[PDB]
């Protein structure tokens, strides 16, 4: 019952600021010092800095100091980090965080996913990775889509509206030097099948409204 | 600066076997003001250890702690499948406030070796309509994760054009899979025939190529 | 001992 939740994804411009924010519930706010953490993508875990239980006294990580401005509003319980002058290597995951007595970080809001791009927001292409017997094992295929050239994350995959999870690898998005994303959806399934059977990935792009199912259809030649 | 040094970065164990992770701090640790971290993927950290060597509440008595001065170990006894995680250690002060963390462990689950399955993916007619072309290779369900992926296109070794992906462990069978995408304009795919993919993986005797001739 | 909060009481206190 004790709890930090934060506020939702941030999409920014370089150059821009952000003001993310985390309420607590279940006990007393104003009793602890509180923090926020920033982990980069596939990055470990850097403290920003510390902010007393008054909110008059704050302490900030020597790399955010003169960019990064931390407040807490007793009235609603909520605290707060701004960070400004925003760059690319700002993108990152950041999480508030309650200091216990003994000082450690002992309740964790679920985090901030925060993206600074110049990109602007964009819908995926996607495209079939058709089984052949370039794509065929010992009875087994291998088929998928490609879900190439959007922007912000996240896309979500799925495949036969869901009735097909088994064999499935969705991987990882990876930005490409275009500033968009892209990413491939696989499943392996029984080749004598691929006659019988229809195989369809459906990819929504919520921040662009984007909704897009593509029947993989097999080559027999 | 104080700077903590986390050993091994990675750390292959099966389930029930003891692990044994260890932080060392560049300079003492004034107090034991020190703490040990488990991060799930896509998860909030959590608190395992503080003091150095006291157990959070809540946390499950097969995490344990110990150490002082420079150097710190953080030990579970028996490893069970929801320990399986990045871990990380972490020092900090009051005077003046200062909170650094070590760089991470990851706790990854030791299987047998398994090949992988390569897999190769022309670009669709479709995406060539738009002026590109993306050759998608795939290694399916292998272990361990190490693996060497290499792009030639008519016999022509391919650097810098192409990214690769790599999946988290299988929750069922603990693998790896990986894609390797190759990307062309279709001004210089067409140019060529022969594109292959070879893959080197310690539990495949010999490199396994897959290829195609375009068009076909 | 001084809890850890109570040496940061100090700090922002004096600082």
């Amino acid at each position: 019952q004790e709890q930090l939740v934060q506020s939702g994804a941030e999409v920014k411009k370089p150059g821009a600021s952000v003001k993310v924010s985390c309420k607590s519930s279940g006990f007393t706010f104003s009793y602890f010092y509180l923090h926020w953490v920033r982990q980069a993508p596939g990055q470990g875990l850097e403290w920003m800095g510390i902010i007393n239980p008054r909110g008059d006294g704050t302490r900030y990580a020597q790399k955010f100091q003169g960019r990064v401005t931390m407040t807490r509003d007793a009235s609603t319980g909520t605290l707060y980090m701004e960070l400004r002058s925003l760059r690319s290597e700002d993108t990152a995951v950041y999480y508030c965080a309650r200091g216990a007595d003994h000082g450690a970080f002992d309740i964790w809001g679920q985090g901030t996913m925060v993206t600074v791009s110049s990109a602007s927001t964009k819908g995926p292409s996607v495209f079939p990775l058709a089984p052949s017997s370039k794509s065929t094992s010992g009875g087994t295929a291998a088929l998928g889509c490609l879900v190439k050239d959007y922007f912000p994350e996240p896309v979500t995959v799925s495949w036969n509206s869901g009735a097909l999870t088994s064999g499935v690898h969705t991987f990882p998005a990876v930005l490409q030097s275009s500033g968009l994303y892209s990413l491939s959806s696989v499943v392996t399934v029984p080749s004598s099948s691929l006659g019988t059977q229809t195989y369809i990935c459906n990819v929504n792009h919520k921040p662009s409204n984007t909704k897009v199912d593509k029947k993989v259809e097999p080559k027999s030649c | 600066e104080i700077v903590l040094t986390q050993s091994p970065g990675t750390l292959s164990l099966s389930p029930g076997e003891r692990a044994t992770l260890s932080c060392r701090a560049s300079q003492s640790v004034r107090r034991n003001y020190f703490a040990w971290y488990q991060q799930k993927r896509g998860q909030a950290p959590r608190l395992l250890i503080y003091d150095a060597s006291t157990r959070a509440t809540g946390i499950p008595d097969r995490f344990s702690g110990s150490g002082s001065g420079t150097d710190f170990t953080l030990t579970i006894s028996r490893l069970e499948p929801e320990d399986f995680a990045v871990y990380y250690c972490q020092q900090y002060d009051s005077s003046p406030p200062m909170y650094i963390f070590g760089q991470g462990t990851k706790l990854e689950i030791k299987r047998t070796v398994a090949a992988p399955s390569v897999f190769i993916f022309p670009p669709s007619d479709e995406q060539l309509k738009s002026g590109t072309a993306s050759v998608v290779c795939l290694l399916n369900n292998f272990y361990p994760r190490e693996a060497k992926v290499q792009w030639k296109v008519d016999n022509a070794l391919q650097s810098g054009n192409s990214q690769e992906s790599v999946t988290e462990q299988d929750s069922k069978d603990s693998t790896y899979s990986l894609s390797s995408t190759l990307t062309l304009s279709k001004a210089d795919y067409e140019k060529h025939k022969v594109y292959a993919c070879e893959v080197t993986h310690q539990g495949l005797s010999s490199p396994v190529t897959k290829s195609f001739n375009r068009g076909e | 001992l001084d809890s850890f909060k109570e040496e940061l009481d100090k700090y922002f206190k004096n600082h």
